[PDB]
């Protein structure tokens, strides 16, 4: 049965934080 | 005040684990207790406040809280063992499908836990829980944090992590994710470090050392140092039984930029998961006996 799919500072950026999370989440 | 002690399972930093049964419905469960003057554990306050605002078949589910003055145990569902103990049984065979079925478990509960914006920041085979269904599950959110608003141990901590990330995203758990998947590979630890130093020694004699085409700004991590330049071993080299789509899903996670590393959603849509075999279903992935 194959699986299928179901539905910033330069710090952050190292650090994956990219400024569109915070914006996806506010 | 209903749960009935059964048996004593361990002891670590923070608490005490007993397995208990409910009276009421006579149902097996975990039963946290922890073992000054601050009032409750901050980390019990912390997987009360995470685990009653998730919902998941493949994060740990908080059933109750109960207790005395300053101490307090919380009662999880009953997880039978965890991927440590599978993966360092030599009697086990980690066949493709296995592997595919525990990485695409560990996925989906991480992709919901990360669309409600938690990180949790200690995955890890022993903190990856499996019940008598097969049914993975994350667990020991102590560590687990939100994440949206402007660690881990060191076998499986992220470079960034490593290199002093104090702001990151979803790319910790999933480099861990990647650790574990070498580790369920290797049935080995993929990275055994001693220090924060030998853990990166590891990272990039294995990988390679990454430069700022393959991470940009990676210069500006506070504990950044640099080492050497390691051509890194060819990833069918080391998992030389990997196949093409395998080692993509492999290349994905362990790329060293965390924003370009592969997120649990993108994850779950490479093609190493939708191609043949597909993941074994849970009640025949392999018990630790
Ligand atoms: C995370 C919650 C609190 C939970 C749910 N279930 N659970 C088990 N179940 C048994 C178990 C799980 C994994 C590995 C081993 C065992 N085990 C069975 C018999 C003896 N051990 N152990 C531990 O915590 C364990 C792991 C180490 C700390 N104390 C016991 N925590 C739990």
């Amino acid at each position: 049965a194959l699986y299928e799919y179901q539905p910033a500072s330069p710090q952050d950026l190292a650090g994956g934080y990219t400024s569109s999370l915070a914006c996806h989440r506010a | 005040k209903r749960y009935e002690k059964l048996d004593f399972l361990g002891e670590g930093q923070f608490a005490t684990v007993y397995k208990a049964r409910d009276k009421n419905t006579n149902q097996i469960v975990a039963i946290k207790k922890i073992k000054a003057k601050d009032g409750i554990n901050r980390t019990a306050l912390r997987e009360i406040k995470l685990l009653q605002e998730l919902s998941h078949p493949n994060i740990i589910g908080l059933l109750d809280a109960f207790g005395h003055k300053s101490n307090i145990s919380l009662v999880f569902d009953f997880m039978e063992t965890d991927l440590e103990v599978i993966i360092k049984d030599n009697s086990l065979v980690l066949t493709p499908s296995h592997i595919k079925a525990y990485m695409l478990m560990t996925l989906q509960g991480l992709e919901y836990l990360h669309q409600h914006w938690i990180l949790h920041r200690d995955l890890k085979p022993n903190n990856l829980l499996l019940d008598e269904n097969g049914v993975l599950k994350l667990a020991d959110f102590g560590l687990a944090k939100s994440f949206g608003s402007p660690v881990v141990t060191r076998w499986y901590r992220a470079p960034e992590l490593l290199f002093g990330a104090r702001m990151y995203g979803v790319g910790v758990d999933m480099w861990a994710v990647g650790c574990i998947l070498a580790e369920l590979l290797l049935r080995v630890p993929f990275l055994p470090g001693d220090s924060d130093l030998d853990q990166l020694t590891r990272i990039f004699e294995t990988l390679g050392t990454p430069t700022e085409e393959q991470w940009p700004d990676m210069c500006s991590l506070p504990d950044y140092v640099t080492f050497k330049s390691f051509p890194g071993i060819p990833l069918h080299h080391i998992f030389s039984a990997a196949g093409d789509d395998l080692l993509d899903l492999i290349q994905g996670l362990f790329l060293f930029n965390p924003c370009a590393r592969i997120t649990a959603t993108q994850a779950l849509k490479m093609k190493y998961f939708s191609n043949r075999p597909g993941p074994t279903p849970g009640c025949q992935l392999p018990r630790p006996n």
